[PDB]
C-alpha cells in the first residue's frame, strides 16, 4: 500500500523512481532541490559556453550517472546510435 | 569527493555560470537544517555496535546455512569478516549522510564491490539482506526522539534510509 | 645579562642606529614605575622559604605517589633535592623581574633543564605542577591578595608586574614541556 | 646470472605530474616517522600500514606483530622495515601468499608496495621468478630497493596507492583492495571452502523494496512533526 | 574539495574510523560561518559585470604598455580585450564558488593547479592579475563579517599569485 | 603534537586527578578569546608571501655578503632554499598560534634545525635575523585594526611574539 | 630499446648470420650521415618550447570549443596538462631521431595512451591534429639553413615526418 | 599448502565432521609406510643436478630445433632458464612426494602456467618431454636397491610416476 | 644462534680440527636427555599464561607504585607493555633450553636490555623480581611428575633455573 509513515523508509519503501514521485521540496535522492539553472558570465559567441561548446565529463560523474547501479546510469548497447546507418554504401553490399 | 554544496558548484562550472539568487535561497534552506543533519549521524555513531552485531544476529537467524559448517560465515576468521563488512558500509553511508551526496560512498566502498564477492564465492544477494537489515536499525534510530529538541527532521530519515537502499543494490 | 636597556641597545646595534626619543618612551615609563617593581621582588623574597616548602608539600598532595617507593620524592636525599631544585627557579624568576628581562633565567637556568631531567627520571608533569603553584602564589603577593599575609604597599595598580611575573614562570613549564 | 627480463612501460597516473599546488581532500596522507610523532601518533602509523599491506580484514588481534611494533617504538627499525616484516609475517603467508599463484601475487604486492598497478602481464611474469628462485624474502628486498621505491616513499613513508584521482574528478580509480581482493577465480571453486558461485536475490511474499507514488502522504510528512508556535 | 565537509570525512577515513564529535564539530563551525558567507557571494555576483569592467580598466590604468605592445599576450586588440575581461571574470567566479562552499576547495582544483605553468607559456604576467584582485578588493563595497569572508578569498588569490 | 587543552589534560592525567573549578575557568577564558586569536592567525595566513618576500629583500640589504658570490644563498637554488625555510618557519608559527602551545613548532620543525643548518655550512645567525624580520612584519599587522571590532588583544600578540623569538634562538 | 644498429644485429642473431658487405655498407651509410642527424635534434630541442606554445595556440583559434566552459582544455589544470602531453610526445620523438628507430616512442610513450585518452574523455582526434601541427612546426625548421653547411637531408627529414605521422595516427 | 593428513581434515572440516575409523586407519597406513617414501626423496635429492642435465641434453638431441637459431633455447639467457624451469618443477614434485598429496605442486608450480608459456611464446609441448624425461630418470633412481632393506615400494613408486605426469599434463 | 651441537663445532673451525672422541661422547650424553628435555619444555609452554599473570599479579601486589597513577606501568598503553615484556623473558628462556646453550637469549633478548630500560625510566631493579618470580614458578611446576615417566629429571632444572638467573642479572 501507500507509504504513510516515517517507520515505512526502513522496513517498506525505498525510492521515489522519478522526480514527480519524491518528496515535496527535495530530489528524488532526498536531497533539496536547486534551481538547476544560473546567470550565464561572459555572453559572447567565440568565447563562452554556447551551443556548440562540448559537455564536460564532469557532469555525470557529480549527479552520479556513471555507476551502474545509479537511476540516470545509461546503457549504450541497445540503443539506436548502435545500429549500423543502412544509407552506407559498404553496408548495403556487405548485406545484399 | 563531493559535498552537496560542492556537487552545484561543479555543475555551475562546467557551464561557465554564476549562482543565481534562486540557487543561493535554495543553499541556505540546506544550511537551516544543519544541526538536525548532525543529529542523525551522531545516533548513528553512538549506537553502531548494536547496529551491526543486531542485525548480524537478525541475518543467521532467519539465514542458518550461512554459518553452518561449509558455509561463508563459518569460522571465528569468516565471521570476524563479515562483521567488518557491515561496519564498513556503515561507515560509508555515515560518511554519505554528512556529505549530503553519495560519491565517498560510490568510489571508495561500492566501487567493484559486486565484483569482489563474485571471486570470494561470497553471497552477495545475502550482503543486500544485512545492509537492509541495518537500514531500519538506523532508521527507526533517527526517528527515536530521545536527546533532541522538538521540530521536524522526516525528510533527512528519508534521505538516510535513500543511502542504505543504493548500497544494497550495487552488491547484488 | 641583558636587562631591559641592554635588550633596547642590541637590537639598536644590530641597525647600527642611535637610540632616539621614540624608543625612549618604553624605557621613561620602566623608571617611572621604577618603585612599584622593587615593591614587588621585596613581596617575594621576603617570603620566598614558605613559598617554597608550600609549593611542594601541594604537589605531592595531589600526587601521592611520588613519595612511594620507587617514587622521584621517596628518599631524603630526593625530596631535599626537590625541595631546592624548585628554589632555585624561584630564584632565578625574582632575578628577572628585577632586571625586566628574562635573559637570564633562559640563560642559566632553562638552557638544556629538559634533557636534564629525562636523564635523571624527574616527572615533568609534576614539575610543572610546583611552578604552577608558585605563580598563583607569586601574584598573590604582588597585587596584595594573599589570604593569611598582607604587607604594607602605598596604594595604586600592580597588575602589569603582576602579568609580568606570571609570564616568566610560563616559560618555565613551556622549557620542560 | 639471470638478470630480470624487460617488459615494457604504460601509460599510467603516476608517469606524469600533477600541477596540484595546494592538494585537497584527496591527498592521501603521508604516515612518516620524520614528523617525530608522539605514542598516540605513532598507532596512526602502524595502523595505516597494516590497513595498506594487509586489509582491512586482517587486522585482527591474532595477526598484529606486536614485537615488530616496539622496534619501531624505540627506532631501531625503520617504516621499510616494518613494511618488509609484514609481508614476510607469518600471517601474510598463511592468509596470503598460500591461497594465489606466483603471478597474482606479484601484483598484490606491487599494488601494495609500490603504490601502483601492473604496466603489462609480461610485468607479473618478469617478476614471478624471483619468488620461486630465490623466495619471498628474496623478492621484497629486489621490490624494496628499486628507484620507484626509494624516490617516492623512501625508508621513513609509509606507501600509499599514488595519484589515484584526476584532481578535477569525482570518481576514480578503483582501490587497490577492492580491485584485488585475496583470492581470485581460481582457488575459489571448492578450495576455499565455496559452494554454487551464484546467487539470485532473496525472494519474500512481503516485498519490502515498494516505490513511493506521486500521492502517497508520506512525501509531504514536513511539517506533520511540528507547526509554527501558534502567532 | 576543500569544503570542511570533505575534510571531515578524509580525517576519519585516513584512521578507518567512524565520525566522532571531532568532525561533527567542523561542519558546525561551516553553517555558523555559512550566513556571511552567502551574502557576499550574492553580492558579489550582483555586481559581477560592474567589477569585471572596472578591473579591467584599473590594469589598463597601471600597465598601459598592455594596450600598445603588439603581440598575442597582450590586449591590444579587440580580441585580447575580449580574452583580457574573461579572465577577470575567471577569478572573480571563483571567489564566489569559494564563499558557497566555504574554504579553498573551488579555487584550488579550477584556477591555482597549472596557473604557474600557464602564465609562464602564453607570457602573462601574474602582476596584472594582482593589480586587478586588489581593485576589486576595495571596491565591492561590503563591510563587517560579510567583506571579512570575502577578502579572505580575494587574498588567497593574491598569495598563488605572489 | 599537543594543543594548550590537551596540555592541560596530560598533566592532570599524570597525577590522576579531575581537573579543578580553576583549571576549567582558565579554560573557558582561553575559548572567548577564541575569536580574537583567529582573527591575529586570519591577519598572517593572508599576508604570507609578502612576510617573507619584505624581510628576505630587507635582509639582504643589510647583509649583501649571503648573495654575493661565494655567499650562503648565492645561487638560485640556494635562493629557493632560503625563502621556503622562511616560509616553513613562519608557517609553524602560525600553526602554534591556534594551539596555544609551542609543541608543533618544536618537534616538526625546529628539533634538529642547528643541527642540520651546522652541517651545511649555513649562517645559523643570520637566520636568526631574517626570523626577527619576520616577527615585527607581522605583530605589526596584528596590531591594525582593519576590518575588526576594536577591543583589546594585547595578550595574544605578545603571545605570537614569543613563538618568534623561540624560533630564533634555536637556530644560532 | 633499440637503436638503428643494435636493431640490424637483431635480425643477424635471429638467424644465426655473420652481418653481409652489403649490410656492413649500409651502417656506414648510417655513420656518414650523422653530423645532418645530430643537426636537426639540435634545430628542434633548442625551439621545443615554442614548438608546443605555438602549436596549441593554433589549436585553440581552430578548435575553439577546446577553450570555451566544459571545453577539455578549459581549467588551469587541464590546459597544463594539454601543453604537458605535447611536451613528452614531442620529447620522445626527439628520441627516435637518434636512435633512427621508434622503438622507444612506441614502448614507453605511445602504450596504452589511446585507451588513456577514451578513459579521460580526451578527444582522440584533436590531439591527432596538434601532434601534426608540432610536425610541420619542426620539420620547417628542420629545413632551416641558418647555422648549418648547405647540402640535402631531405631523407633525414622524411624519417622525421614519420615519428610524428606514427605517434598521431596511434592516439586517435 | 596441505599434506595428505590435512587434507583429510580441510575436507571434513566442510561437512563438520570428525574423522571416521577408516579414515584415521587409512592415515596410519601412510605412517607404517614413512620410512620408505623419506628413501624415495633421498635418491631423488640426492642426484637431482643429474636428472636435470642428463635429461635436458636428451631433449635437445631429440628435439634440435629448440637449440638452432630462432629457437626458444637459442641465447645464454634463454638456455639457462630452460635449465631452471627443469628445476623449479623437479624441485616442486618432491615436495609432493614428501607431503603425500599433489597440493604444493598444483599450488605454487601448475597453477596459470600454460597460460605463461603460451605469452612467453614457449613451446609447451617440449617442456613436458621434458618433464617425462626427468621421469623415468627418478624412476629408476627410484627403484635402487643400494642401501637400503629390501623390500615392495612399488605403490609409491608409481604415485611419484603421477606426480610427473600431473606436472606433464598440465604444462601443454 | 647456536646450540650446543654447532657451539662445539664453531669452536674447532677456528683452529681447523675435528672434533675429539671426548666431545662426540658429550654431545651424544645430551641426546639420550633427549625425552627428557622435550618434557620441561612441553611443561613451560602449556603454563606460560599462568606463569606471567600471576607473577604480574604478585609484583603490583608488594609494588603498588608501578600501576598508581603516574607509575611506570599506569596506562593500558603502559600495562599491556609490561605484559608483553614479562613473556619475552619466558620466550627466549625456553628457546635456550631447547637448544642448550644461552646465545639466543643472550644476542636477541638481553644483550642491551638493561640500557633499554634505563633510557626509557623503568626501574631494572622491579624487572629482576618479576624474572624471579617466575623462576620459582616455573621450576615447581616442572618438578611435578603428573603425565611424566618417574626417572630423574634434576640435572636440567638446575639449567633451567640457571637461564632464569642469567636474565634477572642482566637487567641491572
Ligand atoms: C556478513 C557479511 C557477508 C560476508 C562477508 C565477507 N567478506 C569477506 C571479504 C572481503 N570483503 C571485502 C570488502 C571491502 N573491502 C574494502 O576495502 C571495502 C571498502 C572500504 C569493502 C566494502 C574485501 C576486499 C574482502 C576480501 C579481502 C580479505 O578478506 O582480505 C569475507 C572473508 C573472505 C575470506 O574467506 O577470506 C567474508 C566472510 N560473508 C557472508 O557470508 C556474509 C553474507
Ligand atoms: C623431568 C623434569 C620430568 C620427567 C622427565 C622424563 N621423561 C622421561 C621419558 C619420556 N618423555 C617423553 C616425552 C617427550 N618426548 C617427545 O617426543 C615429546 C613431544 C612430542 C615429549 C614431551 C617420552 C616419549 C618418554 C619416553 C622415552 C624414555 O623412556 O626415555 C624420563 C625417563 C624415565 C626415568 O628414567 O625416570 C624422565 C625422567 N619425568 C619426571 O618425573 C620429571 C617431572
Ligand atoms: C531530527 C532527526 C531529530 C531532531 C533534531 C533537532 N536538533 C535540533 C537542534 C540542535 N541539535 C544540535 C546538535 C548537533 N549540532 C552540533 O553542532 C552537533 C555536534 C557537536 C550536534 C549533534 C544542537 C547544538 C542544536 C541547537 C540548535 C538550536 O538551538 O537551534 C532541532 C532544533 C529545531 C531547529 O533547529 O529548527 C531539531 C528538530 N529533533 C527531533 O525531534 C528529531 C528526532
Ligand atoms: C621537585 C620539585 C621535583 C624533583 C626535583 C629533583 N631534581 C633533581 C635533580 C637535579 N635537578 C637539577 C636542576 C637544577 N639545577 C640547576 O642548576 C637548576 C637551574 C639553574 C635546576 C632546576 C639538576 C642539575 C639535578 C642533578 C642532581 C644534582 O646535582 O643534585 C632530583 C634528583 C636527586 C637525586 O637523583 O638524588 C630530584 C628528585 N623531582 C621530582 O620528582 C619533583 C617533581
Ligand atoms: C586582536 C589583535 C585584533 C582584534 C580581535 C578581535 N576580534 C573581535 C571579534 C570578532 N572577530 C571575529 C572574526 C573571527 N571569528 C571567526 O570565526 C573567523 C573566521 C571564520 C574570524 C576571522 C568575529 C566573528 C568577532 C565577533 C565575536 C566576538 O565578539 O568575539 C574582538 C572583540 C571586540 C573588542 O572587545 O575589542 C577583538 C578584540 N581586534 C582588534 O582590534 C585587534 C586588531
Ligand atoms: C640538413 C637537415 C641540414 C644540414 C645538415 C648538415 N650538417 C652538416 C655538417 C655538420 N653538422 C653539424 C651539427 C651537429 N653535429 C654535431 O657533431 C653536433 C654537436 C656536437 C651538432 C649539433 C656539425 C658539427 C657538422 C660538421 C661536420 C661536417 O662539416 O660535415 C652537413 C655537411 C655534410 C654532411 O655532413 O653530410 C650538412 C648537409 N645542412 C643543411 O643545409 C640542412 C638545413
Ligand atoms: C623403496 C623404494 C626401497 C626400500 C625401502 C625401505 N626402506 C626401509 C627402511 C628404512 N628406510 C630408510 C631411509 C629413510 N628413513 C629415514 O628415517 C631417513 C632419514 C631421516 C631416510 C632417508 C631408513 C634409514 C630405514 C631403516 C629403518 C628400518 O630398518 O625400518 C624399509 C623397511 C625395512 C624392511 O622392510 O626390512 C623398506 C622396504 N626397500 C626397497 O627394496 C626399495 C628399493
Ligand atoms: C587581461 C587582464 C590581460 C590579458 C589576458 C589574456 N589572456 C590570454 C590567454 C589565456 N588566459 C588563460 C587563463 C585561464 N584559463 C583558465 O581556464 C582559467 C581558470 C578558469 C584562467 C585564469 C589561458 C589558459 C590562456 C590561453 C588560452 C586562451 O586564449 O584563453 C590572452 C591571449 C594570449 C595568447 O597567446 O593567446 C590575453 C591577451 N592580457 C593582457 O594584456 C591583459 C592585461
Ligand atoms: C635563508 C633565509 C637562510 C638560508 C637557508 C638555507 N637553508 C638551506 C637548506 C636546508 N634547510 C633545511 C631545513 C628544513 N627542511 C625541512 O624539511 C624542514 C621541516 C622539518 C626544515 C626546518 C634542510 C633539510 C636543508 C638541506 C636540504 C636542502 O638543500 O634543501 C639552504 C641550502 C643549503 C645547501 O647548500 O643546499 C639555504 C641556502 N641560508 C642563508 O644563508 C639564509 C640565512
Ligand atoms: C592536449 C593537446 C590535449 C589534451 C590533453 C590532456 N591530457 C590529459 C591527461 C593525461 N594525459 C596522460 C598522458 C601520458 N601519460 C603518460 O604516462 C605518457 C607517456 C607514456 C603520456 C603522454 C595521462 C596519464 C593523463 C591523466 C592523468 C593526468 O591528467 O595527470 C588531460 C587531463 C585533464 C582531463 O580531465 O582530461 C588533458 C586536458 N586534451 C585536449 O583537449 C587536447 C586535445
Ligand atoms: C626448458 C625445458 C624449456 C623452456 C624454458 C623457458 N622458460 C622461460 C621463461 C620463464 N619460465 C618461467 C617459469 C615459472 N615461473 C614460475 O613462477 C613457476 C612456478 C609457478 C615456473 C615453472 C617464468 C616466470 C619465465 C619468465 C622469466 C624470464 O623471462 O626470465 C624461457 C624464456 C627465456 C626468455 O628470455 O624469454 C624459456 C626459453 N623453453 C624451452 O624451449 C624448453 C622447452
Ligand atoms: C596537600 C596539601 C595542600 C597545600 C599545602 C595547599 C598548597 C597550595 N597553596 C596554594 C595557594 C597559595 N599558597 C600561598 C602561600 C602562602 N601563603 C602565605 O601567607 C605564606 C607566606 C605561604 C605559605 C607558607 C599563597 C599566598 C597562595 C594564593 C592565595 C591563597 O590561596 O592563599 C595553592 C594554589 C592552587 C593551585 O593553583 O594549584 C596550593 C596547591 N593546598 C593543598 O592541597
Amino acid at each position: 500500500d501507500k507509504a504513510r509513515s516515517r517507520s515505512d523508509w526502513g522496513n517498506r519503501n525505498v525510492l521515489p523512481a522519478s522526480e514527480g514521485d519524491a518528496v515535496l521540496g527535495r530530489t528524488a535522492k532526498g536531497a533539496v532541490a536547486v534551481p538547476e539553472f544560473g546567470i550565464p558570465q561572459l555572453d559572447d559567441p567565440v568565447l563562452g559556453f554556447g551551443p556548440d561548446s562540448m559537455v564536460d565529463p564532469r557532469i555525470a560523474e557529480a549527479d552520479g550517472a556513471v555507476w551502474r547501479w545509479d537511476a540516470g546510469f545509461v546503457d549504450e548497447s541497445m540503443t539506436l546510435a548502435s545500429c549500423a546507418d543502412i544509407s552506407d554504401e559498404a553496408v548495403a553490399d556487405e548485406a545484399f | 569527493m563531493l559535498d552537496a554544496f560542492a556537487k552545484v558548484v561543479a555543475q555551475a562550472d562546467a557551464r561557465g555560470e554564476f549562482l543565481s539568487n534562486t540557487q543561493i535561497d535554495a543553499l541556505s534552506k540546506m544550511v537551516k537544517e544543519g544541526n538536525q543533519r548532525l543529529d542523525i549521524v551522531n545516533k548513528v555513531t553512538s549506537n553502531a555496535s548494536a547496529i551491526v552485531t543486531n542485525s548480524a544476529r537478525a541475518l543467521f537467524a532467519e539465514q542458518p546455512q550461512l554459518i553452518q559448517p561449509g558455509g561463508n560465515a563459518y569460522t571465528s576468521r569468516r565471521m570476524a569478516a563479515c562483521l567488518r563488512d557491515m561496519e564498513i558500509v556503515l561507515r560509508y553511508v555515515s560518511y554519505a549522510m554528512i556529505a549530503g551526496d553519495s560519491s565517498v560512498l560510490d568510489d571508495r566502498c561500492l566501487n567493484g564491490l559486486r565484483e569482489t564477492y563474485q571471486a570470494l564465492g561470497t553471497p552477495g544477494s545475502s550482503v543486500a539482506v544485512a545492509i537492509q537489515k541495518m537500514k531500519d536499525a538506523s532508521v527507526a534510530l533517527a526517528n527515536d526522539t530521545t536527546g533532541t529538541p522538538i521540530g521536524d527532521c522526516s525528510s533527512l530519515v528519508a534521505e538516510l534510509a535513500g543511502y542504505f537502499d543504493r548500497a544494497a543494490v550495487s552488491v547484488v | 645579562m641583558l636587562d631591559a636597556f641592554s635588550r633596547v641597545v642590541v637590537n639598536s646595534d644590530a641597525k647600527a642606529a642611535y637610540v632616539g626619543g621614540s624608543d625612549l618612551q618604553a624605557l621613561k615609563s620602566f623608571i617611572a614605575d621604577g618603585n612599584k617593581r622593587l615593591d614587588a621582588v621585596n613581596s617575594i623574597v621576603s617570603n620566598a622559604s614558605c613559598m617554597v616548602s608550600d609549593a611542594v608539600s601541594g604537589m605531592i598532595c595531589e600526587n601521592p605517589g611520588l613519595i612511594s617507593p620507587g617514587g622521584n620524592c621517596y628518599t631524603n636525599r630526593r625530596m631535599a633535592a626537590c625541595l631546592r631544585d624548585g628554589e632555585i627557579i624561584l630564584r632565578y624568576v625574582s632575578y628577572a623581574l628585577l632586571a625586566g628581562d628574562a635573559s637570564v633565567l633562559e640563560d642559566r637556568c632553562l638552557n638544556g633543564l629538559k634533557e636534564t631531567y629525562i636523564a635523571l627520571g624527574v616527572p615533568t608533569n609534576s614539575s610543572i605542577r610546583a611552578v604552577s603553584i608558585m605563580k598563583a602564589q607569586a601574584v598573590a603577593f604582588i597585587t596584595n591578595t594573599a589570604t593569611e599575609r598582607k604587607m604594607s604597599f602605598a596604594a595604586g595598580d600592580c597588575t602589569s608586574l603582576a602579568s609580568e611575573v606570571a609570564s616568566y614562570f610560563d616559560r618555565v613549564g613551556a622549557a620542560i614541556s | 646470472s639471470i638478470p630480470i627480463l624487460k617488459y615494457s612501460l604504460s601509460t599510467q597516473n603516476q608517469r606524469v605530474e600533477s600541477f596540484e599546488v595546494n592538494p585537497g581532500d584527496e591527498q592521501y596522507r603521508i604516515y612518516s616517522t620524520d614528523s617525530l610523532p608522539s605514542s598516540s601518533e605513532v598507532d596512526q602509523i602502524i595502523w595505516a600500514a597494516y590497513r595498506q599491506i594487509f586489509s582491512e580484514h586482517q587486522i585482527l588481534k591474532s595477526t598484529k606483530q606486536p614485537f615488530l611494533e616496539s622496534q619501531l617504538r624505540f627506532n631501531q627499525i625503520s617504516i621499510k622495515d616494518f613494511i618488509k616484516g609484514l609481508v614476510l609475517s607469518a600471517p601474510f603467508r598463511d592468509l596470503n601468499y598460500n591461497v594465489n599463484n606466483n603471478y597474482r601475487f606479484v601484483e598484490i604486492c606491487v599494488q601494495r608496495v609500490l603504490g601502483r598497478d601492473i604496466y603489462n602481464e609480461r610485468e607479473k611474469i618478469a617478476w614471478s621468478i624471483i619468488i620461486a628462485t630465490q623466495g619471498l624474502e628474496g623478492f621484497i628486498d629486489t621490490l624494496l630497493n628499486t628507484q620507484e621505491y626509494l624516490s617516492n616513499f623512501g625508508d621513513s613513508i609509509v606507501p600509499f596507492q599514488r595519484r589515484r584521482i584526476i584532481p578535477q574528478r569525482s570518481k576514480g580509480e578503483m582501490p587497490f583492495n577492492l580491485k584485488t581482493p585475496r583470492y581470485g577465480i581460481e582457488f575459489r571453486s571448492k578450495l576455499a571452502a565455496t559452494q554454487f558461485s551464484w546467487a539470485s536475490p532473496i525472494r519474500r511474499f512481503r516485498p519490502q523494496e515498494q516505490q513511493p507514488k506521486a500521492g502517497d502522504p508520506a512525501l509531504f510528512l514536513n511539517m506533520v512533526q511540528e507547526m509554527g508556535p501558534g502567532l | 574539495m576543500k569544503t570542511p565537509i570533505t575534510e571531515a570525512i578524509a580525517t576519519a577515513d585516513n584512521q578507518g574510523r567512524f565520525l566522532s564529535n571531532t568532525e561533527l564539530q567542523a561542519v558546525n563551525g561551516r553553517y555558523q560561518r555559512a550566513t556571511a558567507s552567502l551574502t557576499a557571494a550574492k553580492a558579489l555576483t550582483g555586481s559581477a559585470q560592474r567589477l569585471i569592467t572596472g578591473a579591467a580598466q584599473a590594469v589598463y590604468n597601471k600597465f598601459p604598455y598592455t594596450t600598445q605592445m603588439p603581440g598575442p599576450a597582450y590586449a591590444s586588440s579587440a580580441i585580447g580585450k575580449a580574452k583580457c575581461a574573461r579572465d577577470i571574470g575567471y577569478y572573480l567566479r571563483m571567489v564566489t564558488y569559494c564563499l558557497v562552499v566555504g574554504g579553498t576547495g573551488p579555487m584550488d582544483e579550477y584556477l591555482v593547479a597549472g596557473l604557474e605553468e600557464i602564465n609562464r607559456s602564453f607570457d602573462l604576467s601574474p602582476s596584472w592579475y594582482i593589480e586587478a584582485l586588489q581593485y576589486i578588493k576595495n571596491s565591492h563595497g561590503l563591510s563587517g563579517q560579510v567583506a571579512n569572508e570575502a577578502n579572505a578569498y580575494i587574498d588567497y588569490a593574491i598569495n598563488t599569485l605572489s
